[PDB]
């Protein structure tokens, strides 16, 4: 920060709930805990300009966990192809996806 | 880029308990004492190794010990236990307090036969120190190597060479 | 969907009831019955004019006290925490601060109305 | 009286939660293999 | 105002920015900005006249929107990255919206239309705080995120602030608006360099404060608010013309006074990055910033205006108002250039 | 001041009760011995799974089983 | 079968409203040394139906100065909220089991105000607007105390669920722990619902039937039955909270019966109070309910925060 | 699209005169629309019709400025074949100033705008030629 | 979720467009500010519930607190404006230019 | 019921749009109330009860004061409904139509990534904890009393000092 009075005195008024992997009230993990932890543990000691390209894989995995865009694309593609095939009459959905399965437990 | 590995259907085909929730809440306190070793091994694997795909067999042992447990309850103390869980399932939050007299029948049966004592108030709410032939997981989270920090300039610092190199100030 | 259903049922009861109230009876409309009451005589001006409110400061501090309620209301969950001293002190401080503000307003005659 | 009664309620809760703790492993195992079954089914359909 | 209220309000004014500095969460940052907002309005509206009501309403309504825009930027960052800090690999639209709202908070052009109005609508104090202390936390936001800002609108806004402050102060007979347009121009000089060694932004800030505070005191000593009122100073308190002159000529940056150091070193660090013609334009409109200061100091110090018959009563009586800090701040301005390497 | 409070108990007894109850709420937690069992009871409640621990071979005080002697005996909560 | 449940919850509440009107008139009569209705039925058990039918045969008033949209929509909202408030009520097993029932009640009532407050504006007239502003003042007065009272009371229950109060009161009532909070809750339920002495919105002698002076027919009837439904609701809330009846898991109809008894007692108490006292002033109400009730309310909230701790009586989260 | 305005430099001056011409005309039109939005928001008209007239006058004026600029530049570069010569841009800026002082009835505006715009366009070419990166990224 | 976040951001933009583009009254501007507050609240709350970040859930209550204080002082300024001019209009506030 | 959340979001957009068109503060407050209701409903749809209930309560208590004020200050003879102005009615219709056309446009230039009409309702909740307790909204807010006690003090100071600010502005 501008005036690191917290680091001066060792207190944490606000710098302990800065992100997701940070002390949820009872120990319930937020989603992308692992991804954010890994990104942050890569980007430590480094600052900025070097972390933005030496810790890019981990940030990209985090971004896909949180915003989760490529899985939307993947399922949308699978669904679109399925609808095309069912319209053409090529695909035949099974019982365990039409609503008739043997429940496991 | 990398394909996900997954087990087959037959790597999950298992003899299931097929047993409801009040029948199970009734025998919870005895299933926490008996069949604790397998359950705690499964827990340690499931939390030490963050993958379900690395612990299916411990889950299968869990299911097996539970089935053996209820087989003991069936071949011995089936009627009092039936009455207990039947009266327990009536409630909406499945409260032990409303069925406190059938506990007595079930516990006296399961004590006079097999010597199974009910755990007291806070014995199932603590850590329990399991062992196993397994090893530690080396590098969970599949973490890559950490990049090396930038080196620190080692030196006993000196006066600035000719002071401030500003424009024309001498000192 | 149970709750949505109950509310739709009550909604449709009210609307069917108003429909009946309007389209069942007889009507004899004319301008002398559809004009505002004002006790036999006619109004001297419109009712869509300023009505000076003389408790506006009380209204605003009611808003702030509403926020204080919103801050106090998590206490039933705050009590099942392990600390039970920080929450005590902090709730004490919040309530005492609100009481201090109420006392300042009271003494400064903010709870009195603007005659 | 309220003190003593809530005291007992905080013990009945301990009992219920302990039962939850005892049965967490079975539910966890079954949850795991059910999720894996569903994913393998999705995969075997996506293939065709 | 009773003392309890003054304690509360001035504590809040002091704690707004202090929370803004000593906070890593952007949301407590926003909280500090809102304390600065809330606590200023009572003392803006203290004298209870239409001018004060208008000033307070304009201030409030302009700052609330900027606050909401900053909160939007913060919430969009939280959605994007799950954190409460503007990292790298954030969206330039988020960062630019933050910059726009912060410029509306400061008073930069083309968001400058409210500052001279508000400043004229309030006393000399509450112009000092508004122009000096309220500028410090909004600047702290930018200083904390300087390697993330786009170096294009940061400079277009600076250039607009320079030009418009110069042109607006060219024709203002009211002094409370001259100070406002000076604020606009100096915030322009700051914001231009803020992506380039932001230590110099704080340098210009400190220099600007040290120049404006004693100038406001000078206006306070006789409640001067007009060229014609400051011109009747060779009779009332004529021992102040020396310092007023040197302070105005430091504000409009002339070399031997320390108010040229920020412009000089800014031009240096801007020519070190091939930002040449922008610096040329800025340096050439700072001259017009100097012109009206020169007109003013003609009017008050070099070409003594007519006075009145009733101004002799002021000579009969005595004064106590110079707080002993006017001297220190006026002399540490106007005479501290040879110590510039220790300032940088 | 005793006379002042005597007057205030007649005129404006609502604020007297209020200040009395405020001070009582602040002072009585300092007095009781039962005040400390609250955090202990809130701690005893196992909302989350007690995750087992690997046997290093150097965990004597840690139990090997639920109903072993070791660990925090919750009998202080019984017969409190 | 859920719709049959809706019936068994809604139609008897409407008959209860209708016969509460009769009970009000007759009790006020006998307190006033007269016999109320005893003509239209044997003992006047048809006057409510007569009133309803006659009101729905009268021609409604659509004035010229009015805003017809808000005008027609406000009684709709009034009855809808009065009738949705009965939804989570555990008597003992509710129709809709919510985890934040008391917040549902609070928000629903704070929205029920807007019926009065928009009908008064839409009905463009003077006494109408007077009633609206008096409603604003009334709500400003009572809402804070209602919330903090209810907080302090449930601070020994452990949740906002209404069903947990039954187990909180398995061996006792919450009236002996909190009779002061119960007093203030009662009088805030009396300020809510616009019921005498805190009427101040249809104050026939101050205003000429505020917020209903321009309403004639079934709309006015809807406002009427909304009021007389909220009365029974608030009595039901007081007797679920403080006067906790006996659950007895095998005998739940016992809970329902004792609930009936206590709710009738407290409603008859409302009518009694109408008959006994004169009306407050809507500034005197503020002075009362800020300068007497809110200090003691905050003090007792502090007390009820301390009390779970220094007695080791922190309740459970389910 | 930035590529549209970057098409001004796909080929040197003297070539593709119409292209560069109405590119510069579009640029002037954009700047005039900005100035018009500002003059209509601040100091607004007595009527929406006069506001529209203000917009039209400002926009067509700046469009004519840009058009004369591009015409003059590419012509004086085709004639006296010399692309790398800022005097062409000077003559274009002077033609723009002349059109400014023609559309707006003023000889003094014409001369003032001629000098200022001519020097500005000369400096523009000199910077495009020598590599003056205004709004540069921080390097130190 | 992306749909509703888009819609909520467009709602914020509409309320911002509103409070910028003035009409005669000022109360409407204050209401537009309240609407911006509300949209920001819902965005924060939905992000927190999605991510299961119960550590950030104290943020929207703070938003409501400070926004309501903002509304309070705005309404007090409105009281003063009416006491001066009588009719709430923002066109009567045109004497600081001179 | 898959388009539930999209309908709620669209209704909220329309409420805030009719707000931004600025009729008298009566109908503006009506819009605030309806939009806060819708906000509560979607905050519940995403798994949050407390936050929605509190938006509803706060905005109701606020619009009460807005009514009390606008009857005194922001009142005219003809309060200018949405229908009062043909131009406002036109911009409202045009805004609905424009947002509909915009949604149908961005559902084309990007198959998915900003809006998914095709898969709608499939991406709402994002990894719920299927087994859980002590997990609702309210624990996180109650952390204002423990582990986030600076939010509590700073908010309380805002309210406290706001009282003094109110008194001084009004005096
Ligand atoms: C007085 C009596 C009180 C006791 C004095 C103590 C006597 C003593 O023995 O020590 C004196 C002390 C140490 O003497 P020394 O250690 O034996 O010799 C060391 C060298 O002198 C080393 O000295 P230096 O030459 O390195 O000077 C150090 C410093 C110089 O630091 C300074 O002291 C600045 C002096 C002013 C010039 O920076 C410089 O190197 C020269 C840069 C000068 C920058 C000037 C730029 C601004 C232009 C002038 C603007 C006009 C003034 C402001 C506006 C006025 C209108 C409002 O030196 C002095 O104080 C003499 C000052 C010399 C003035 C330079 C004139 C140019
Ligand atoms: C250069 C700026 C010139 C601005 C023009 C100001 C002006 O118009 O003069 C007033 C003039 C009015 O004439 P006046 O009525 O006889 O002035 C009444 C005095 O205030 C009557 O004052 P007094 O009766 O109280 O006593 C005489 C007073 C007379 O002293 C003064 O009031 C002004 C003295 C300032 C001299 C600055 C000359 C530049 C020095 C270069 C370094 O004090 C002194 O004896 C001077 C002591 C030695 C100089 C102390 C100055 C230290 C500050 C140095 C700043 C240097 C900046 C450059 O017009
Ligand atoms: C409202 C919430 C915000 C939603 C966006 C606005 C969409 C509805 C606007 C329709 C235009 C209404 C109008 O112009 O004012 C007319 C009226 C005023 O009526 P009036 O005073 O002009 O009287 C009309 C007289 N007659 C009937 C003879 C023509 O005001 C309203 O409609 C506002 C009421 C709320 C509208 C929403 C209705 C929802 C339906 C629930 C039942
Ligand atoms: C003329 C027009 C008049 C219109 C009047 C409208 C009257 C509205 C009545 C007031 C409602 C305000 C309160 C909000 C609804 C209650 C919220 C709630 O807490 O319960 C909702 C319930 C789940 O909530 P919860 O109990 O916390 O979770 C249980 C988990 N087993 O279940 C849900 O999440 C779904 C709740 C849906 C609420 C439906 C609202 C209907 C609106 C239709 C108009
Ligand atoms: C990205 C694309 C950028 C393109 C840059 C376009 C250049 C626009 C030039 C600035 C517009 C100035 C228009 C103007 O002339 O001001 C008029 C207005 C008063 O109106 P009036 O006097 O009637 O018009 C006289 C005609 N000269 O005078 C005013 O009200 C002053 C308004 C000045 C605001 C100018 C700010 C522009 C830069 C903003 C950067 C963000
Ligand atoms: C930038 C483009 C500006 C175009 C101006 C259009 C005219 C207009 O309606 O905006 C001004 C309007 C203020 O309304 P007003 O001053 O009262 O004008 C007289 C109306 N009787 O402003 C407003 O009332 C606010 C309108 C906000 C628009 C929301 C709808 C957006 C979707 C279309």
């Amino acid at each position: 920060p501008f005036l690191d009075i917290q680091k001066k005195l060792g207190i944490s008024l606000d710098r302990h709930f800065m992100f997701l992997s940070a002390e949820q009230p009872y120990k319930n993990a937020a989603r992308c805990h692992a991804f954010e932890k890994e990104w942050i543990e890569c980007a430590h000691g480094i600052g900025g300009t070097r972390a933005k390209k030496e810790c890019k894989i981990e940030f990209d995995d985090f971004e896909e966990c949180l915003l989760r865009y490529k899985t939307m694309r993947r399922m949308h593609d699978i669904k679109k192809q399925r609808e095309k095939l069912m319209k053409e009459g090529k695909y035949t959905p099974p019982p365990h996806h039409s609503g008739r399965e043997e429940p496991r437990p | 880029p990398g394909i996900v590995e997954l087990p087959t259907l037959e790597e999950l085909k298992v003899e299931e308990v097929k047993v409801s929730s009040a029948v199970l809440k009734a025998a919870a306190h005895h299933y926490g004492a008996q069949c604790d070793k397998t359950n705690k091994e499964f827990m340690l694997c499931r939390w030490e190794e963050k993958d379900p795909r690395r612990c299916l067999k411990e889950g299968k042992l869990v299911n097996g010990c539970a089935l053996n447990f209820f087989r003991q309850i069936k071949s011995h103390c089936a009627e009092p236990f039936t009455e207990y869980w039947t009266c327990l399932d009536y409630s909406n939050m499945q409260l032990f307090r409303h069925c406190r007299q059938q506990q007595a029948k079930f516990d006296q049966c399961v004590l006079d036969k097999l010597g199974w004592v009910r755990p007291d108030l806070g014995q199932l709410s603590k850590v329990t120190k399991v062992k196993t032939d397994r090893p530690l997981p080396e590098n969970p989270y599949h973490s890559r190597a950490r990049p090396e920090p930038n080196p620190v300039i080692e030196g006993d610092l000196k006066p600035a060479k000719h002071g401030t190199r500003f424009f024309f100030w001498t000192v | 969907m149970n709750l949505y259903t109950v509310i739709f049922i009550n909604i449709l009861l009210s609307l069917t009831l108003i429909l009946v109230a309007f389209w069942l009876p007889q009507m004899n409309l004319y301008s002398e019955k559809a004009n505002p009451y004002e006790c036999g005589f006619d109004p001297t001006s419109s009712a869509r004019l300023p009505f000076s409110m003389k408790f506006f400061l009380v209204a605003i501090t009611f808003l702030l006290f509403d926020l204080e309620i919103a801050l106090l209301l998590p206490l039933p969950w705050a009590i099942q925490t392990i600390k039970t001293s920080t929450m005590m002190i902090m709730a004490f401080i919040l309530v005492t601060i609100l009481s201090l503000g109420l006392a300042y307003e009271w003494t400064q005659k903010g709870l009195e109305w603007t005659e | 009286r309220m003190m003593r009664w809530n005291q007992e309620r905080r013990r009945l809760l301990i009992e219920d939660l302990e039962a939850r703790i005892a049965l967490m492993p079975l539910f966890q195992a079954e949850k795991d293999r059910r999720t894996l079954q569903i994913l393998r089914e999705n995969l075997e359909e996506e293939a065709i | 105002m009773n003392p309890i209220t003054l304690a509360i309000i001035y504590f809040t004014i002091f704690l707004g920015p202090v929370i803004t500095m000593s906070s890593t969460n952007l949301m407590l940052m926003w909280v500090g900005l809102e304390f600065s907002l809330l606590a200023i309005i009572p003392m803006l509206i203290n004298k209870k006249n239409p001018r004060s009501t208008e000033a307070a309403t304009k201030y409030f309504v302009t700052q609330a929107t900027a606050s909401m825009i900053i909160l939007l930027a913060i919430v969009l960052n939280y959605k994007q990255l799950g954190t409460w800090m503007f990292q790298q690999q954030t969206n330039g639209l988020i960062l630019n919206m933050t910059l726009m709202a912060l410029s509306m908070k400061l008073g930069l052009a083309p968001f400058h239309f409210w500052l001279p109005e508000v400043t004229q609508g309030i006393p000399l104090h509450m112009g000092l705080i508004l122009l000096t202390w309220q500028k410090i936390a909004p600047l702290s936001i930018l200083i904390q995120i300087y390697p993330l800002l786009n170096s294009t609108i940061i400079l277009m806004l600076a250039i607009t602030s320079i030009f418009m402050g110069a042109w607006g102060g060219l024709n203002q007979t009211q002094m409370r608006k001259i100070m406002a347009y000076s604020s606009i121009a100096h915030m322009g000089w700051m914001l231009a360099i803020l992506p380039y060694n932001p230590s110099l932004t704080l340098l210009n800030l400190m220099i600007y404060i040290i120049l404006t505070a004693p100038m406001f005191m000078a206006l306070m000593l006789n409640n001067s608010m007009t060229i014609n009122s400051i011109s009747l100073l060779w009779n009332k308190t004529p021992a102040m013309l020396t310092m007023i002159s040197l302070m105005l000529l430091s504000l409009g940056g002339l070399p031997p006074l320390t108010g040229f150091l920020p412009k000089w070193i800014i031009i240096t660090e801007l020519m070190k990055n091939n930002c040449l013609i922008m610096a040329t334009l800025m340096a050439m409109m700072a001259l017009l910033n100097l012109f009206f200061y020169t007109r003013l100091i003609y009017s008050t110090s070099l070409t003594m205006f007519p006075t009145n018959n009733n101004s002799k009563m002021m000579t009969h009586q005595t004064k106590t108002k110079p707080n002993l800090m006017f001297s220190t701040l006026a002399i540490m301005s106007t005479m501290t250039l040879p110590l510039a390497p220790q300032l940088i | 001041i005793s006379a002042f409070l005597k007057n205030a108990w007649a005129k404006e007894p609502v604020l007297v009760v209020s200040f009395s109850v405020w001070g009582l709420a602040i002072i009585m937690p300092m007095i009781s011995p039962y005040t400390k069992y609250a955090s202990m009871i809130n701690k005893a409640t196992p909302y989350n799974y007690p995750v087992p621990v690997r046997d290093d071979g150097n965990m004597p005080d840690v139990p090997s089983h639920p109903q072993d002697p070791l660990g925090p005996s919750l009998d202080w909560l019984k017969n409190l | 079968m859920f719709f049959i449940n809706i019936l068994t919850l809604l139609v008897p509440i409407l008959i209860a409203m209708a016969f509460l009107t009769l009970v009000e008139r007759k009790i006020l009569g006998y307190m006033q040394l007269r016999k109320g209705p005893n003509i239209v039925g044997p003992y006047g058990i048809l006057q409510p139906f007569a009133d309803a039918m006659k009101l729905f045969m009268k021609e409604p008033m659509r004035p010229l100065t009015t805003s017809m949209s808000l005008f027609i929509i406000a009684p709709t909202l009034s009855l809808t909220l009065a009738l949705s408030l009965w939804v989570p009520l555990p008597m003992p097993h509710p129709l809709i089991n919510l985890n934040l029932g008391i917040l549902f009640i609070l928000a629903t009532s704070s929205l029920s105000v807007y019926s009065i407050l928009w009908s008064g504006w839409a009905s463009n007239s003077k006494y109408s607007l007077f009633g609206a502003l008096r409603a604003v003042a009334q709500t400003i007065s009572y809402e804070v105390t209602m919330a903090i009272i209810l907080l302090s009371v449930l601070l020994m229950n452990g949740s906002y669920s209404l069903q947990t109060l039954i187990t909180t009161q398995e061996h006792m009532w919450l009236l002996l722990p909190a009779w002061p909070m119960a007093m203030m809750w009662f009088i805030s339920t009396l300020a809510e619902t616009n019921r005498a002495p805190f009427d101040l919105t249809e104050g026939e002698s101050e205003l000429v039937s505020g917020f209903n002076v321009e309403y004639a027919a079934g709309p006015f009837a809807l406002f009427f039955m909304a009021e007389y439904t909220n009365i029974i609701l608030m009595n039901a809330l007081t007797t679920i909270i403080f006067l906790g009846p006996l659950y007895y898991i095998n005998l739940p109809e016992l809970y329902s019966t004792n609930f009936m008894m206590e709710a009738l007692l407290l409603s008859s108490t409302f009518l009694w109070i109408r008959a006994s006292y004169p009306r407050f002033r809507y500034d005197q109400l503020m002075h009362l309910l800020w300068k007497n009730f809110l200090p003691l309310t905050l003090a007792l909230c502090m007390w009820h925060i301390s009390l779970p701790i220094f007695t080791a009586g922190v309740p459970p989260y389910m | 699209v930035k590529r549209f305005f970057e098409s001004y430099h796909e080929v040197p001056d003297g070539t593709q005169c119409h292209r560069k011409t109405y590119i510069t005309t579009a640029l002037g039109g954009i700047c005039g629309i900005i100035g018009s939005a500002y003059s209509v928001s601040l100091n607004p008209a007595d009527s929406t019709l006069e506001a529209v007239a203000r917009v039209g006058r400002y926009t067509f004026t700046a469009a004519a400025i840009g058009a004369m600029f591009g015409l003059t530049t590419c012509v004086s570069a085709q004639v006296r074949e010399k692309p790398d010569d800022p005097l062409n841009y000077f003559i274009g800026g002077c033609a723009g100033g002349l059109t400014l002082g023609a559309r707006t009835h003023s000889y003094g505006t014409a001369a003032m705008g001629c000098v200022y715009m001519g020097t500005a366009a000369a400096l523009f070419k000199i910077g495009k030629l020598e590599g003056w990166e205004l709004f540069p990224t921080p390097k130190v | 979720m992306p749909s509703t976040f888009f819609n909520l951001t467009m709602a914020f933009s509409l309320s911002l467009l509103g409070t910028l583009m003035f009409r005669s009254h000022l109360m409407s501007t204050l209401l537009c500010l309240e609407g911006m507050v509300l949209s920001l609240f819902i965005m924060t709350s939905v992000t927190s519930l999605n991510s299961n970040s119960m550590s950030s859930m104290p943020i929207p209550i703070t938003i409501l607190v400070f926004a309501a204080c903002e509304a309070a002082v705005g309404l007090a300024l409105l009281v003063k404006v009416s006491n001066t001019y009588g009719t709430d209009y923002v066109q009567n506030l045109n004497l600081l230019q001179c | 019921m898959n388009n539930y959340i999209f309908v709620l979001s669209s209704l909220f957009l329309v409420g805030c749009l009719g707000l931004a068109l600025k009729p008298s503060p009566i109908y503006g407050g009506l819009g605030l109330i309806v939009s806060g209701f819708v906000g509560c409903l979607m905050v519940l749809g995403f798994g949050g009860s407390f936050l929605g209930l509190m938006v509803f309560l706060i905005y109701l208590g606020g619009m009460l004061v807005v009514f009390g004020y606008t009857t005194a200050m922001a009142t005219e003879e003809y309060p200018e409904t949405w229908g009062s102005n043909w131009l406002i009615l036109g911009f409202l219709v045009l805004g609905v139509i424009m947002e509909v056309f915009l949604i149908c446009v961005l559902n084309y230039y990007d198959e998915v990534g900003v809006i998914n009409l095709d898969g709608l309702g499939d991406w709402l909740m994002y990894e719920v904890d299927d087994v859980g307790v002590m997990l609702e909204g309210g624990i996180g807010v109650a952390a204002m009393y423990s582990c986030a006690t600076w939010m509590m003090v700073v908010a309380g100071w805002s309210l406290f000092a706001g009282i003094f600010i109110i008194i001084e502005i009004t005096r």
